[PDB]
């Protein structure tokens, strides 16, 4: 037959194999965590093999397997779309996944629930396959709900954490807002074309409206934490590092912008949604950055970043280039998830200590992740050769030559600038200088498990973005014609944003001390956003569901209109009809007054 | 029908011929064995429904719902050996034959072919119900419960009565395939209306309906672990079943009738989902979500498209079963601190890890987690309502939003956190509660496998 | 003590001669319904050699 | 196999470029290819070949049921119960034959969109009108007639339709 | 006080008679048979059973024979050159409209 579904399909079958076992000794032993290690590898290696088909002949499948149900002229069945963008992100997702399972092996070590951990890891990255893989909008939601449950039940990892706790209610609501916009996209496809599948969809909407792609756009905010919808992607670091590593940066906040890309056609017809989608992403990203240059937690700051990174995709989508922000996709997934494990490293090193403030001398501290972590930055403000060159200067030259809005290509350069700031802020408040922590040193890292697995996400930093670009076919022409001063715009404002953040990160050491400003209040209160909109709304939701729904009409109005007043008024019926003494003299006079009645007005 | 109808009229002389330690036992055997029986009646037709007999029939509606009930005696008879440890041999007889009294009424209910005998029976329902609710229930408010429950429910059905009568000399039979073979536009006058509101009002009373339905959570809260998975499960669905019944001879007024009523479900289900924001006690939490849902059948019902109604059935029996299993789990935690306060119990998940798993699920399945039978239904209504207005999503979508909130903010309030210190009386799980919450869970599961069967007729 | 074990467990036919007793029942009201066996136009059918009814 | 119909399922033939190498270096997809056919196709061969072997030691049949033509809304009577019965159920069977030509006429398209690729909006447009003219006509039939849906319903919708298509052709020529 | 009332009993826990207690009754042969019968009939008999019995339901639906209908009648139209949905539902020459 052909070896590409069949391979696809086992990698996914592979992948859902250690579920089942479960219910073993494996999974009651302490070998769990290697066994999914090993699977997860198996699995990385035979999807690396479609991927070798699909760049020799550029081979795209999809697979109709098993037919579900048929809505009379509407047919839901179980496909799977194995076209360029499922098999270039699978391996890259099985890879990462399994260096953090590894770090995780390293880091979760004292964790009484590791292997409850690494079964949850495991069903994570099944729905992220799901929801990656599938051709249908049913199964897209599926998928979509899935990895929302995953996170939200990995982010209270800790069930006694009311920080936590609450941190997954809020990234579970902000994602029902964007299962709102999903299910109107779906209502309005389903209704104007009877097809929930991506086939019949693109071949009847040759001009998509805005109410669909405003749905997608909505479901896609709510995913990847656009502006409005944001907050929930820096409070979901109260879990575990392994999960913010993998589940958010890498793989799951990158849903949004793989729906917006699966739904590129629609995209190309309209241009009132681009716009929108360009301006929500050129907000994001400045916005995100500029609360990242001050944050003093490690993992806020790493998050911060990733919200930048999904701004500038979003960006990316909205200049109608969805190839570029695929790349940026992969490159991004990689070097943010070995920051994340270099943080993480740092932080387990200092017992659980996750304030820059009392990191430093780790330069000479930690030299295996000090060079990780100075690669990490480098691929991340886009050093000319790294994995990050092939995806961030591409968008910049994309979004340089094209008939977009001034002000969001102002805000994605100062956006670029503050990338690179907050670079410098992380390197320079965590390596450099003199040491914070307390006397007791405790550092340690030639752990081959945290040395290998940060080592494999070292080589894909560097080696990774050309191999890629140079292996991929050309699907779009490229801008080869542009001013010397705007080819280099993008390495000019990183080095004015370097060289900033280089002097203000200097005159700490200064003597000299003075109160902060307004525009610093502004932004190390994350744009006073959570402040008001989670106490606001919140307040009056919660007063309204008590104060007018409870007690003033379910308790007092609706039992006031049916039961109480008709009690009350058969009550008063009632006595007014028994309250009779007994007198014969009274109802025989009764008796006449009826007689006479009877015979006068009764013919 | 009679292979069904028979076993359970057995079922009360075993019962009170069994021994005195042995009555749950042959009672929930043959109820397992009544429940395998009933389920041959899955296989329906594809164009006209099963017509045993001229009293009898079989469709593709009737058939979820016999097997639900079916399936729930069981489950009732298990929650009854939990909290029926300490009563006499024959009150605990008398309990059963309550139970076994109420599954033959709605089993002759649904198989019903006409409209009186189907009103007879949907009636004859009330005083099994109100009389376990009125003697095994706990609290003072039991008997203002009952008296609720009752005088609703008929204030709501005579004039329903009324109108059977009036229909039957109209037009000749009651007989359900010759008013739906007859059939004849309703014109729109002030008779038609009011007969219109008549049969319409008294199954939304049953439904029931918002500002109908205080009698719900008056009922839920007060009543026995039987009785409120009884009521939930199978009672609320007698309203949909019969509005999805008596719409046939209704149209094309039901056209025009439709928007108060359709007003009503939708802002209701907005209300009393927030109201299930902010309750203390789990029971009414329930309760309301119950209602919530409902309220959205109620909506598909109305707007009364075919993937509208493929939707309310589907949703009706995904509720049934995640309300009953809902309750399960509220009772077991009352049983083991004696209280329906939410915020007394904490750490219920450090303390009893496998209830927790179970609470987990239960709360999933209730917010339409998919691929689930819940959220098949709700999506099959939302895209209904989507193509009868384009506002209606904006509703559906608040409160999907806030059922979710509220699930999850019961769920984690229940389970996590620290452990209240005080409450040292918190034994393990028994393997009773272990298999009563499996038993509920599963079929859900099978069912989200296997679509088909509970998608109503016009599938 | 067999009889001890019967006039215990007597009680456990009853459901399985119910259920056998509405078979029959079912059965017997089914062969009042034939007044167009075998007539219909859909599935009007000329008899088997070794045949009398349609369907019982 | 291709038990299915070629008309019923069309599918343009299949143009496979012939592979003309332009390097010296090996390809790890060939050496693959030949590897999975040595380890996966050659055993599910063998294990297929067994099993129709075995399907072949008793081989029944089953047959697709032909339903007879009866009269139809049209030609029964007013308050005749038995021919509307008939009729009606003849109608619901002709309504899930059209629903199936509806869903074979989408699988068509979709198939076709798939195959086309990147030049799809082109080559598969004789799908498309093929899809538009079925849909239309589906949609005429079985239009917004609700969820208690009948032949008489449907014949009225019907004569309704043709009492406006004849309003507005004397209209038009008169 | 204003009756003879028995005070309240302690609840019984099944754990202190019976460890290996079942939660279904305080005798330990009747909690372990019901146990069983309850775990034996509902979860194998009734799940598995009806389970494959509703999975191998025949197609009394006519899906596939709906199908096939479809097929013939889809190549005999595309054969003919006739059109694959007919215009009406019923036939104009049998419909007599009032004028
Ligand atoms: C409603 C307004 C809406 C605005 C929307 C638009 C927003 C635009 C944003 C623009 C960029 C903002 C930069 C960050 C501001 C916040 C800084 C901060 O909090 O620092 C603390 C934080 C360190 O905090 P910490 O170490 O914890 O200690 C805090 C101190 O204790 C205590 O800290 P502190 O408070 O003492 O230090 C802050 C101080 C020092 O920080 C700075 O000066 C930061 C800016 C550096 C200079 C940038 C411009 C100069 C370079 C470009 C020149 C033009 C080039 C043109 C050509 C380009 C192409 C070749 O700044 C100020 O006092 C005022 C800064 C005003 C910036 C302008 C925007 C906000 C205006 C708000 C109105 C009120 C202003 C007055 C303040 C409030 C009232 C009292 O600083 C950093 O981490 C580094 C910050 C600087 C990074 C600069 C990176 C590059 C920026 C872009 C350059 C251009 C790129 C190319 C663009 C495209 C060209 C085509
Ligand atoms: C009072 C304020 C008010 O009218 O609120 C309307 C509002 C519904 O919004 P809407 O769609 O604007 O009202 C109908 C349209 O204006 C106009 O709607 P339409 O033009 O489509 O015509 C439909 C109209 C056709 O008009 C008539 O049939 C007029 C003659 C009505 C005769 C009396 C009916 C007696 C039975 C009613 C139920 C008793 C329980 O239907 C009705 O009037 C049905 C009235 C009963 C609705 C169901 C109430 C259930 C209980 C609600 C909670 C009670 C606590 O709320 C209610 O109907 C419930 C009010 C509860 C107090
Ligand atoms: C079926 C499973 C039903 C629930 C579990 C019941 C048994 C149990 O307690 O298992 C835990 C327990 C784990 O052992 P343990 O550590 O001693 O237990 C302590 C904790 O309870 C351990 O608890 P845990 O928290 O560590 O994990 C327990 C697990 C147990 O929770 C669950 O399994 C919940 C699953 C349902 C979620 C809510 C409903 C949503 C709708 C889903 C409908 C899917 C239907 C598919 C067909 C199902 C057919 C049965 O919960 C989770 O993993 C968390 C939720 C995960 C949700 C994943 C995403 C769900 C949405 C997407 C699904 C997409 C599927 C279709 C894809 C289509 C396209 C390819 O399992 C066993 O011991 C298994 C042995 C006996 C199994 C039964 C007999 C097997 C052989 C025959
Ligand atoms: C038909 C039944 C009507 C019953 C009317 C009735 O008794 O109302 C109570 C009332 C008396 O109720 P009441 O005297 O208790 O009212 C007190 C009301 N507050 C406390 C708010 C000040 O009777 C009447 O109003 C007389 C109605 C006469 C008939 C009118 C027609
Ligand atoms: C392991 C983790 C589990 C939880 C997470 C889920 C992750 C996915 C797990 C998927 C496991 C199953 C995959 C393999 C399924 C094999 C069986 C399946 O294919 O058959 C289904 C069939 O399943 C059954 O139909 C489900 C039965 C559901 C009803 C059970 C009722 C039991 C009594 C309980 C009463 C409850 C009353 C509730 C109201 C009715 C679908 O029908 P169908 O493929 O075509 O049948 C094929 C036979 N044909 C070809 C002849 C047609
Ligand atoms: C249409 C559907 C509704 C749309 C949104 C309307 C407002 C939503 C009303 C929310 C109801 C509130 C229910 C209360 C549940 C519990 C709340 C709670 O847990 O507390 C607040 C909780 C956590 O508090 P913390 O800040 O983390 O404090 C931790 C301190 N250590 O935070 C929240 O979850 C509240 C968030 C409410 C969201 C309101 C903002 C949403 C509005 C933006 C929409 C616009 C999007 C723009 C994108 C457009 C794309 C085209
Ligand atoms: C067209 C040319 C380019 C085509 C794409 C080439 C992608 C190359 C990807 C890496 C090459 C494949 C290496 C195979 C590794 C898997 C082998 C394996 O299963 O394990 C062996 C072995 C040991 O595993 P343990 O976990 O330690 O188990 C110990 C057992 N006692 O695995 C290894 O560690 C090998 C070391 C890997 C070196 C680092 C490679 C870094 C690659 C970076 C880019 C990879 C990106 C992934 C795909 C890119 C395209 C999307
Ligand atoms: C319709 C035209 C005909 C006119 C006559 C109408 C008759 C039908 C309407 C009456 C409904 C029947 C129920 C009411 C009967 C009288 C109830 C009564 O006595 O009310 C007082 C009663 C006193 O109770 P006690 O036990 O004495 O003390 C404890 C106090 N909590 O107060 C109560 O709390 C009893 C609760 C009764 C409420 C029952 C719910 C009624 C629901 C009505 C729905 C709308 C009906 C439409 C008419
Ligand atoms: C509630 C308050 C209003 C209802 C009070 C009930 C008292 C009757 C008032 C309405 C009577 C309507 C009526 O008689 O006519 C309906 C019509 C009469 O027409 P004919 O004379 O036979 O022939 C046509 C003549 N040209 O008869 C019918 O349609 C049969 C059905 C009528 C039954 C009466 C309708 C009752 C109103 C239903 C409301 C239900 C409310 C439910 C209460 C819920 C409380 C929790």
């Amino acid at each position: 037959m052909n070896p590409f579904a069949s391979l696809t399909l086992t990698t996914l079958t592979i992948l859902t194999i250690p579920i089942m076992m479960s219910n073993s000794n494996i999974y009651k032993t302490n070998l769990y965590p290697n066994y999914v290690k090993t699977t997860v590898s198996y699995a990385f290696t035979l999807s690396l093999v479609p991927l070798l088909m699909f760049m020799h002949t550029g081979q795209e499948m999809i697979i109709s397997n098993w037919h579900w149900m048929t809505l009379q002229t509407v047919e839901l069945s179980l496909s799977f779309k194995m076209d360029y963008f499922s098999v270039m992100f699978i391996p890259v997702a099985l890879f990462v996944t399994w260096s953090i399972m590894e770090f995780s092996m390293w880091y979760m070590h004292s964790d009484p629930f590791i292997n409850r951990f690494f079964k949850y890891l495991l069903l994570f990255l099944i729905t992220m396959m799901i929801l990656v893989t599938a051709n249908n909008l049913f199964q897209l939601f599926i998928g979509w709900e899935g990895v929302g449950i995953m996170s939200f039940l990995l982010i209270g990892w800790w069930h006694g954490r009311t920080d936590a706790n609450t941190a997954a209610l809020q990234a579970i609501l902000y994602n029902r807002i964007g299962d709102i916009g999903f299910v109107l996209s779906m209502a309005w496809f389903l209704t104007h074309s009877n097809a929930w599948d991506l086939q019949q969809i693109f071949m009847l909407n040759n001009e998509c409206p805005n109410m669909p792609l405003i749905g997608l756009l909505l479901a896609a905010a709510g995913k990847s934490a656009q502006f409005g919808l944001h907050p929930w992607l820096p409070s979901a670091m109260e879990g575990p590092t392994p999960v913010s590593a993998l589940l958010h940066s890498s793989t799951m906040v990158v849903a949004g912008v793989f729906l917006l890309i699966r739904f590129y056609p629609l995209m190309e017809t309209n241009k009132l949604v681009q716009t929108m989608t360009l301006c929500l992403g050129a907000i994001t990203t400045l916005f995100t950055a500029l609360c990242a240059i001050t944050q003093n937690d490690i993992k806020k700051i790493v998050a911060f970043s990733t919200s930048s990174q999904l701004g500038l995709m979003m960006v990316t989508i909205g200049i109608n280039q969805p190839h570029l922000a695929f790349l940026h996709i992969c490159m991004h997934a990689f070097f943010k998830a070995m920051l994340f494990m270099c943080s993480g490293s740092i932080i387990h090193s200092l017992n659980d200590e996750q304030d820059i403030r009392k990191m430093g001398g780790l330069y000479k501290a930690m030299p295996f992740t000090t060079t990780a972590l100075i690669i990490g930055s480098l691929a991340l403000t886009g050093m000319p050769y790294l994995t990050g060159f092939y995806s961030k200067d591409l968008i910049i030259e994309a979004v340089n030559m094209s008939y977009t809005n001034a002000w969001a290509l102002l805000m994605t350069l100062i956006a670029t600038s503050l990338t690179a700031a907050y670079s410098t802020r992380i390197i320079f408040f965590a390596f450099l200088g003199k040491p914070r922590f307390p006397p007791l040193v405790l550092i340690n890292e030639n752990n081959p498990l945290l040395i290998n697995s940060i080592k494999r996400l070292l080589i894909g930093s560097i080696f990774a973005g050309f191999i890629i670009s140079n292996n991929i076919p050309p699907m779009t022409v490229p801008n080869t014609t542009m001013p010397l001063y705007m080819k280099m715009t993008a390495l000019i404002v990183t080095i004015m944003g370097f060289m900033l953040a280089l002097e203000l990160n200097n005159t700490t050491y200064y003597l000299k001390f003075k109160y902060p400003s307004q525009t610093y209040k502004f932004s190390n209160m994350l744009g006073y956003y959570p402040s008001i909109m989670h106490r606001l709304p919140t307040y009056h939701n919660l007063s309204m569901s008590q104060k007018s729904a409870s007690s003033l009409l379910d308790l007092i109005w609706l039992e006031t209109i049916l039961p109480k007043t008709t009690s009350f008024i058969q009550m008063k019926m009632s006595i007014m009809v028994s309250n009779q003494k007994g007198l014969i003299k009274l109802y025989f006079l009764s008796f006449l007054i009826t007689i006479m009645i009877s015979m006068t007005l009764f013919n | 029908m009679l292979k069904i109808i028979i076993p359970t009229t057995m079922l009360l002389p075993m019962t009170w011929m069994s021994k005195h330690n042995m009555i749950w036992i042959n009672a929930t055997v043959h109820s397992l064995l009544i429940s395998l029986i009933s389920l041959s009646l899955l296989n329906q037709l594809g164009e006209n429904s099963l017509n045993f007999s001229l009293t009898f029939f079989s469709d593709s509606l009737s058939a979820p719902l016999l097997v639900l009930t079916t399936w729930l005696l069981p489950l009732m008879l298990m929650a009854s050996q939990s909290h029926l440890s300490k009563e006499t041999t024959t009150r605990k007889k008398l309990y059963i034959t309550m139970l076994i009294l109420l599954q033959l009424f709605l089993i002759m209910t649904f198989t019903a072919t006409e409209l009186i005998l189907f009103y007879i029976l949907f009636e004859a329902t009330l005083v099994p119900t109100l009389i376990i609710i009125t003697r095994w229930g706990n609290q003072t408010e039991r008997l203002n419960a009952g008296l609720y429950f009752l005088f609703y429910t008929l204030a709501g059905s005579l004039p329903l009565l009324v109108a059977l009568v009036y229909i039957q000399n109209t037009t000749g039979s009651l007989n359900f395939l010759i008013i739906h073979y007859w059939s004849h536009p309703l014109s729109n006058s002030w008779s038609n209306i009011f007969m219109w509101l008549a049969c319409i009002m008294a199954f939304m009373v049953k439904m029931p309906l918002y500002g109908l339905h205080l009698w719900l959570p008056k009922a839920h809260v007060e009543a026995p672990i039987a009785g409120s998975m009884v009521l939930a499960a199978v009672l609320l669905k007698l309203g949909g079943y019969g509005m999805m019944r008596i719409t046939t001879i209704l149209n094309p007024l039901t056209n025009y009738m439709a928007y108060p009523f359709l007003m009503l479900s939708m802002w209701g289900m907005i209300m009393t989902s927030s109201i299930c924001l902010r309750q203390t006690d789990l029971k009414s939490l329930i309760a309301y979500s119950s209602v919530s849902h409902m309220a959205l059948v109620i909506v598909a019902i109305m707007i009364q498209t075919p993937w509208s109604f493929m939707g309310a059935t589907a949703l009706m029996i995904a509720h049934g079963l995640t309300s009953s299993m809902l309750f399960c789990l509220a009772n077991t935690n009352y049983e083991r601190v004696h209280s329906r306060t939410m915020i007394l119990a904490r750490g219920l998940q450090t303390l009893l890890p496998l209830m927790a798993t179970w609470w987990l699920v239960a709360s999933l399945t209730n917010l339409a987690l998919p691929p689930s039978i819940n959220l098949i239904g709700e999506l099959f209504i939302i895209t209904a309502s989507f193509s009868w207005s384009n506002i209606t999503i904006i509703l559906m979508g608040m409160n999907m939003m806030i059922t979710a909130l509220y699930s999850l903010y019961m769920l984690i309030t229940t389970q996590r956190g620290k452990y209240t210190h005080h409450i040292n009386n918190i034994k393990p799980s028994f393997t009773r509660e272990n298999a009563l919450m499996a038993l509920h869970i599963l079929p859900l599961l099978l069912l989200t496998l296997n679509p088909k069967m509970i998608l109503g007729p016009l599938y | 003590n067999v009889l001890q074990i019967v006039r215990d467990h007597w009680v456990h036919i009853l459901v399985p001669v119910g259920f056998v007793f509405g078979c029959y029942l079912d059965r017997r009201s089914d062969e009042k319904l034939t007044a167009f066996r075998n007539k219909s136009l859909l599935f009007k059918r000329e008899l088997r050699p070794n045949e009398e009814v349609t369907w019982k | 196999p291709d038990s299915w119909d070629k008309d019923v399922y069309p599918e343009p033939p299949r143009r496979t470029p012939a592979p003309a190498p332009q390097t010296s270096l090996p390809n790890p997809v060939t050496y693959l290819t030949k590897i999975f056919d040595l380890l996966v196709d050659r055993p599910v061969t063998l294990a297929r070949e067994f099993i129709e072997q075995q399907h072949a030691k008793n081989r029944y049949y089953y047959y697709h049921r032909e339903f007879r033509r009866v009269p139809d809304i049209t030609e029964c009577e007013e308050k005749d119960i038995l021919c509307m019965f008939e009729a009606e159920m003849q109608w619901r069977r002709d309504y899930k034959v059209d629903q199936e030509i509806v869903n074979i006429i989408q699988e068509r398209l979709k198939a076709c969109q798939q195959r086309e690729g990147e030049s799809y909006r082109q080559n598969c447009a004789k799908e498309l009108e093929q899809f538009t003219q079925v849909s239309k006509a589906f949609q005429d039939r079985y239009s917004d007639l609700g969820a208690h849906y009948s032949a008489r319903k449907c014949l009225a919708k019907q004569k309704q339709r043709m009492l406006a298509e004849r309003k507005a052709a004397k209209e038009a020529a008169a | 006080i204003r009756l003879q009332e028995d005070p309240d009993p302690e609840d019984e826990n099944l754990y202190e008679k019976n460890p290996d207690s079942h939660g279904y009754d305080k005798d330990p042969i009747v909690d372990l048979w019901n146990m069983r019968v309850v775990f034996f009939f509902g979860f194998s008999i009734v799940l598995v059973l009806g389970s494959t019995f509703v999975a191998y339901l025949p197609d009394y639906r006519m899906q596939e024979w709906a199908r096939r209908e479809a097929e013939r009648l889809v190549k005999y139209r595309e054969a003919n050159g006739l059109p694959l949905m007919e215009s009406n539902c019923f036939d104009p020459n049998k419909i007599q409209l009032p004028e």
